[PDB]
RNA sequence: CCUAAGAGUAC
């Protein structure tokens, strides 16, 4: 009855975007980015790669409710470093690592004879 | 350079490998994507023509939706939500038809080998139900007494495991790290001795056991994850892992694309 | 910024208690007979055995420069110079009691996030300690 | 087993129960 | 006692409850159907003509 | 269905599980409401 | 809805599922579980009713009950166990989990507290992170049994300026008790800040417990060999004392206590000896249980369970009583046809010497069934009578 | 698997619940309360089948 | 009613391993555990899926069909 | 079970022996060509007896034969039982688990539960959902609830195969974890 | 509800990837709160979970008759012979992050009944509807759209 | 539509 359609977990609703960034007034040079139709799968990955950065002072996500598939990621970088730049670098590093892993797994699987 | 992989066992329906020099978050994200985010073909709509069996119509529909279907070239298909057709066409679906009649005096078992693909696949490698047993008969869909008849048509769309578990191609995914508990991420529950009461995992042979005198390595992080991915049959398990990595990369690239375009 | 207090202590007893990572140690100063220390230490992160000599220093800050917490903690960048470089185990806490033990002996209580410390001694050298935040630095 | 007059075990008694439920049933009182 | 001291009232719903650690103490979760059934009369005012018109 | 077909009702401490009930009625099978103990199962 | 706190003004949050959803802390005034309970929702239809409902019956305004001049809502169930486990001196949190927990506090000021340990690895203790949820300016000082200004056992509670100086946070601090954190906060910063404290504590503690894990199983009800042996020895010693008292009574050498007959005095002594036997066995079992025991942890946190639960599950269920007395002789002079006439031994009158782990013998099972039947009947009679008396 | 033991009344399966009653032709003696003038009462629910 | 297609927990397809299981039980006189191990059901989720199934469909099929063609 | 003097062994013993058990087993196997041996044969040869509460007043019953019939290093895991220090038994319980009713016979390990929990499950397994009859497709009942995949319990009792529970189950074997996972 | 009076409603439903998982990829079909165990003292629930785990692994049927000589120690030894922790605990990994849970989780099969009380037959709301003919008050019952 | 009875849920 009240159970929502499953495709709402990954399909963007009408009139809303994947990302929305709002500056955070608690601390300087800090943003809060709302990711829509996402979950812990991307959240923990992005958070870890952001914390791998040296100029990221703070980076943490939260899924405010398991009902709705969206999460808020707070990112605060040092002075003179745009938080969107930190997000860009984290995403770039994740993509590079995933590509290297895919290449390595393909090469390793090509070495089998009992498959 | 980057994450390193060394595979132990290769099988048609299982791959057991090691995932070294990689962060814990990346390994868990790959596991989650394999569980949920791989598109796969499964029956989605059931038009029932005749059912004189003892099973309910939606019961048989539920059984049919769980039938694994070949999805090797599922990337060539399109989602039914973003296709220009009315309800279903050849570019976004596979139309099968299950027709069975109980002309035998004994019970006749309606398997999935009697599922006949109607829509012309246009040379793709999708639609065929996955057969695994040596007998050649697929999943036991229904049974028929003499004189019972079951005629129905199925439309199968591509889908991911998030919308419904019938689209899940990953089955169970064994995932372990630090078999010797060197990172001290667990506090082993015990009555007398934690070492005796907790059986050593099969992966403990792949790491050096602790010296029992060395101080705790607080700088150590998590890596070298032992992962065994099982394949339901829709796609070979190597393709399961590869497509999981591909879909995770696609998600991150979509984040980058939206960020740049806004 | 300067060392509010500094001494060398010898550990007389290590009490594991009901913990696996924290132990409570009693230490006697090797220079002043009237100074003694009770301190909770993360032994998992900093092993301590009985009859061990520990150089202990309580400071008001870690920067080498003089004072010009209220400022958010930032991870130490590579190449940062601070007093913690000279010590093995650094904790940060707040002083929550100044007790008059005797005519000359006073005791100061510090709570580093729940790890408790009580430093007792004659007021002639403990007077620098005051009710504020402090850093406890220990080297072996 | 081999001894016909040997004493029965705690496992044997269930056989007896089976015989009971072969003749009485679960609603024997209503029908009787 | 059955019609004056206590009487059946309108604008009331009843259903099973469930726990939610992600709700505030003063908040209650209302099913969308129940919210669509129970109604409140809002007096039309220059301060809320726009949103009331949108709801209409 | 089986429990209903083997149900006994007592018209109306009578609600207590008596010692004589051993093996003739179920020691623990009774409604929680006003029929607690009055309704028994063989 | 036995009292005014069982009818309170909430704020609507529309959700896409078929059940009402309410905070865990507010279930205590409602006496509401989630095992099929139904609840009612009334909507005011005018601004006057709406306003007086929000300004008089609001949930934050009902935190402190006039019933016992103490807060009626507190931290309960999983959050209480998680807050006990989080504030232990062993609990140290790495940088990433600290950042996640800090972000989970909605009113977090945005400054990362300096870690309790800076070298060789920046670690925040659980008390440091939990103190973020506690509003600034709150001073609390409770001294438990045997605590000093230093806390060797980490009991008691000292919070200075909104920071937990020391003490394990458990039922006595964040629970619905007078003088606790809830009462102090709602009497110092107002009901709204108290509700905010509820939310912040629940969020941070639930996140930590989710990423730490808590469970319970059959192994938590098992005591080691020596403790089981001592429990059996204690039961045997108590049964021997009961036998000696029975011999004294049967020889008429027993003297009747003033105010009761010989039989009443004998039954009183037997019941007292068996009760202290069960208590001693349960205390032995509880002392045996390690701090890693999950039932032990739940009892220590005060979230659920008690000493009697541990005693009945692990050591000995005890004496089954009907109408305040031992099992009566329903048959002629005997409880069951499996006991000889005039048998007053503990096993022949309803003493369950086997724990729930070990399992109950058929006679003990029947006697326990009789006890539970009495309990259920008493519950029904009590609720009916209390309803009439309340009206 | 259906066991019987129930009637079909107007198409509905009706089961007769076993009605408990005091046994007949048994002498039962009961003490009485202090206010009542009778202290003990012996009764038989005499009945012929 | 009839053997489920997929194990509830993990999702391994077990609807095709029912008649093989019955043949192993009957013709080979194998015990249940070894027969389960032979089919590849190594996790106890699938083992409980196949082991505890009750094949009610035979009972339903004993009755005559309502609509016989 | 009737217990007689049994002068040959010089001690109290059950009237039923392995021969009657073997004949009952043979009759059951034939049912699943020798002379039939039904419960009526046990009744008509003085092997078992019917006792009501009035007669149950004036008898002494042995709970289990293997431990109470024969006259007088133990497993610490086993529960504590007594031998009653008396040999004057007149009858023997066929099985203690026969004191439970139909709804309580479904409970696994009811002796390891607090009695109100057993009462709750007894009153709650009637509300359990399963297959009430195999011919539900030819019955026009007012309300019917049927499980898709009824499963016989992994933890099953010996007394639930006389209730046809393994043929018409009323539940499913779900992989349960006992954890404070999310607080939900 | 289990076969031990452990009644309860579904709080929330997580997908397979979010549930905690063992090292063998097994995720639970259900997660029940530990706090239901100590107060209710349903030790039989835990014993039956252990016995069901052993029976599923070994293929035999768990003999859960009340008054037999089946001990928890024997079931634990049988479980230990199968390569698992004797007391049924399993090292589980958090679904969201993959990190090991600091406390191991009691894990295993258990027999659960679905009861007749569904939420769809109990949800009921009424802003305005049919009124009683006599007292001009709302009618009684959710089947009549009552108040 | 009314009345009555019964079963059941949460206390
Ligand atoms: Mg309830
Ligand atoms: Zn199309
Ligand atoms: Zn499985």
């Amino acid at each position: 009855m009240n159970a929502p359609d499953r495709f709402e977990l990954f399909l963007l609703g009408e009139g809303e975007s994947k990302l929305k960034i709002d500056p955070d007034t608690k601390a300087p040079n800090a943003v809060v980015i709302t990711f829509e139709k996402e979950d812990h799968t991307l959240g923990n990955l992005i958070r870890a790669e952001l914390l791998n950065d040296r100029k990221v002072l703070f980076a943490a996500y939260k899924v405010e409710h398991p009902f709705f598939a969206r999460f808020k990621l707070r990112i605060q970088t040092t002075e003179g470093y745009d938080p969107k730049d930190a997000l860009k670098n984290a995403c770039n590093s994740i993509i590079n690592k995933l590509g290297a892993l895919k290449t390595n797994f393909e090469t390793e699987w090509n070495l089998q004879t009992l498959a | 350079e980057g994450p390193q992989v060394k595979i132990r066992e290769a099988s048609k329906d299982n791959v057991d490998f090691i995932l070294s020099n990689v962060d814990l978050a990346m390994a868990n994200s790959l596991r989650r994507v394999m569980i949920a985010e791989i598109p796969t073909l499964a029956i989605d709509s059931v038009e029932v023509e005749t059912n004189t069996t003892v099973l309910a119509d939606e019961f048989i529909a539920h059984r049919l939706g769980l039938i694994p279907l070949q999805s090797m070239d599922i990337e060539q298909l399109e989602y039914s939500r973003d296709c220009f057709c009315e309800d279903h066409c050849d570019k976004c679906s596979v139309v099968l038809t299950l027709q069975a009649f109980g002309e035998s005096e004994s019970t006749t078992n309606v398997y999935s080998k009697d599922l006949v693909i109607v829509s012309n696949l246009m040379g793709r490698n999708i639609g065929h139900p996955i057969i695994q047993d040596k007998e050649g008969n697929g999943v036991l869909i229904c049974k028929l007494r003499k004189g019972q008849e079951l005629k129905l048509t199925c439309v199968a769309k591509k889908g991911i495991a998030k919308e419904h578990a019938k689209w899940g191609p990953a089955a169970a995914i064994e995932f372990e790290y630090d078999p010797w508990n060197k990172l001290k991420h667990t506090d082993y529950w015990y009555e007398q001795d934690s070492a005796k009461e907790w059986p050593q995992s099969k992966n403990c042979e792949y790491e050096d056991p602790p010296n029992e005198g060395d101080p705790f390595d607080y700088k150590a992080q998590a890596d070298t994850f032992y992962m065994n991915v099982e394949s339901v049959g829709s796609i070979p398990v190597d393709q399961v892992v590869v497509r999981g990595i591909d879909t995770l990369q696609k998600k991150v690239a979509s984040i980058l694309l939206a960020l740049t375009q806004m | 910024s300067n060392t509010l207090f500094d001494d060398i202590f010898q550990v007389s007893e290590v009490d594991p208690g009901r913990y696996n990572k924290v132990c409570r140690i009693e230490a006697a100063s090797t220079t002043q007979d009237q100074c003694k220390l009770t301190l909770d230490i993360n032994v998992e992160l900093f092993p301590v055995a009985a009859q061990d000599s520990l150089t202990v220093t309580i400071a008001s800050s870690l920067n080498l420069e003089d004072t010009p917490a209220t400022r958010s903690w930032r991870p130490p960048q590579a190449g940062d110079r601070s007093l913690a470089d000279d010590y093995d185990y650094v904790m940060y806490g707040t002083a929550y009691k100044f007790e008059e033990v005797s005519k000359d002996l006073i005791a100061v209580y510090y709570s580093f996030g729940g790890l408790l410390m009580r430093l007792e001694g004659n007021y002639r050298n403990l007077n620098n300690l005051k009710q504020e935040n402090a850093y406890l630095l220990i080297r072996r | 087993f081999e001894d016909e007059s040997a004493p029965i075990t705690a496992e044997d008694s269930w056989a007896v129960i089976s015989a009971f439920f072969r003749e009485k049933g679960l609603v024997s009182q209503q029908l009787d | 006692r059955g019609n004056l001291m206590g009487k059946r009232v309108d604008f009331s719903a009843r259903t099973v409850i469930s726990g939610d650690p992600n709700l505030e103490l003063d908040q209650v979760g209302v099913p969308k159907s129940i919210a669509k059934t129970l109604t409140y009369p809002e007096v039309v005012t220059p301060y809320n003509i726009d949103r009331l018109t949108q709801l209409v | 269905t089986l429990s209903h077909l083997r149900r006994t009702n007592t018209p109306i401490k009578p609600r207590q599980l008596h010692n004589t009930h051993w093996g003739l009625v179920c020691p623990a099978e009774t409604p929680e409401g006003q029929a607690c103990g009055l309704v028994k199962n063989l | 809805s036995l009292h005014k706190m069982s009818m309170m003004a909430h704020r609507v949050k529309v959700i896409p599922y078929s059940t009402f959803r309410l905070n865990l802390s507010v279930t205590s005034p409602y006496n509401a579980d989630f095992d099929g309970d139904e609840m009612n929702l009334h909507v005011p239809q005018s601004e006057e009713t709406r306003a007086e409902l929000s300004q008089l019956c609001a949930v934050p305004l009902q935190i402190v009950s006039p019933q016992s001049n103490k807060p009626c809502m507190g931290i309960v169930q999983d959050t209480l166990c998680g807050i006990r486990k989080l504030t232990l001196r062993d609990t140290f949190i790495e940088l990433d989990q600290v950042l996640n927990m800090l972000y989970w506090v909605p009113d977090w000021d945005g400054v990362i507290p300096t870690p309790a340990i800076i070298k060789p690895k920046p670690l925040w203790s659980g008390k440091q992170i939990l103190s973020v949820a506690i509003p600034n300016g709150i001073h609390l000082q409770r001294f438990d049994e045997g605590t000093t200004l230093l806390s060797p056992k980490d009991n008691g509670m000292l919070i200075i300026d909104g920071q937990i100086i020391f003490g394990v946070v458990e039922k006595k601090t964040v629970g619905s008790s007078n003088g606790g954190l809830i009462h102090v906060v709602t009497r110092e910063k107002g009901p709204q800040v108290c509700a905010k404290l509820f939310g912040n504590i629940q969020k941070v503690v639930n996140f930590w417990l989710l990423h730490n894990g808590f469970s319970t199983g059959i192994g938590d009800t098992i005591a080691d060999g020596p403790t089981m042996r001592e429990i059996t020895e204690t039961i045997a010693e108590a049964k021997k004392k009961v036998l000696d008292v029975t011999k004294e009574a049967q020889a008429n050498l027993l003297t009747a206590k003033h105010g009761m007959t010989l039989r009443e005095s004998f039954e009183d002594n037997v019941v007292r000896f068996l009760n202290e036997a069960r208590d001693k066995a349960g205390r032995l079992a509880e002392v045996n249980l390690k701090d890693l025991n999950n039932v032990k942890q739940m009892v220590m946190a005060g979230s659920k369970g008690s000493f009697i639960n541990i005693a009945q599950m692990s050591a000995c269920v005890g004496q089954q009583s009907v109408e305040g007395k031992r099992i009566a002789f329903g048959f002629v002079d005997r409880t069951l046809p499996h006991f000889s006439k005039d048998d007053y031994s503990p096993e022949s009158k309803g003493f369950v010497e086997n724990s729930y782990l070990r399992g109950l013998t058929p006679q003990e099972f029947f006697f326990h069934a009789m006890g539970g039947r009495e309990g259920l009947i008493d519950t029904a009679v009590k609720t009916a009578e209390t309803g009439y008396i309340q009206r | 698997f259906d066991m019987g033991g129930y009637f079909i009344i107007n198409g509905s399966e009706k089961v007769l619940i076993a009605q408990e009653r005091s046994a007949g032709n048994i002498v039962q003696v009961f003490k009485k309360a202090a206010p009542s003038p009778i202290s003990h009462v012996a009764e038989i629910r005499s009945a012929l089948e | 009613m009839i053997v489920p297609v997929r194990c509830f927990s993990c999702g391994k397809v077990v609807g095709d391993k029912w008649e093989s299981y019955l043949n192993l039980l009957q013709e080979d006189e194998l015990d249940e555990g070894t027969a389960l191990s032979r089919l590849g059901l190594k996790r106890y989720c699938c083992r409980r899926m196949i082991l505890t199934h009750v094949d009610l469909i035979e009972k339903f099929l004993r009755y005559n069909p309502l609509e016989k063609r | 079970f009737i217990v007689e003097d049994d002068e040959s062994l010089g001690h109290k013993e059950l009237k039923v022996r392995k021969g009657h058990i073997a004949k009952l087993m043979a009759t059951e196997y034939q049912d699943i060509d020798v002379e039939e041996y039904t419960w009526s044969s046990l009744l008509n040869e003085g092997l078992v007896e019917y006792i009501d509460a009035e007669e149950e007043e004036s008898i002494l019953i042995a709970m289990q034969p293997e431990d109470l019939e024969p006259a007088e290093d133990v497993d610490p895991a086993k529960r504590i039982r007594v031998s009653h220090h008396a040999t004057t038994f007149t009858h023997c319980e066929i099985h203690p688990s026969m004191i439970l009713g139909v709804a309580a016979s479904i409970i696994p390990f009811p002796d390891h539960n607090q009695s109100p929990r057993n009462t709750y499950q007894s009153a709650m397994g009637k509300q359990a959902m399963g297959v009430f009859l195999t011919n539900y497709n030819v019955r026009m009942d007012t309300m019917a609830n049927i499980l898709y995949y009824p499963q016989k319990p992994l933890g099953t009792t010996r007394a639930m195969e006389y209730l046809k529970f393994r043929e018409l189950p009323a539940g499913q074997n779900a992989i349960v974890a006992i954890a404070c996972y999310s607080g939900y | 509800a289990s076969r031990h009076g452990q009644k309860g409603t579904i709080g929330i439903t997580y997908r397979r990837e979010d549930m905690p998982f063992t090292a063998e990829g097994i995720v639970p079909d259900l997660i029940i709160n530990p706090h239901a165990i100590p107060s209710r003292m349903t030790v039989a629930h835990l014993i039956e979970c252990l016995l069901s785990k052993v029976a599923a692994l070994s293929g035999n049927e768990g003999d859960a008759s009340p008054f037999t000589d089946i001990t928890v120690e024997g079931i634990s030894k049988l479980l230990r012979e199968h390569g698992y922790q004797s007391r049924g605990f399993e090292v589980m990994y958090n679904g969201h992050t993959g990190k090991k849970l600091m406390a191991q989780i009691f894990f295993g099969p258990t027999y659960y009944q679905r009861l007749r009380h569904m939420v769809d037959d109990k949800i009921h709301a009424r802003a305005r509807g049919p009124m009683q003919v006599l007292t001009r008050q709302p009618v009684e019952g959710r089947s009549r759209d009552g108040g």
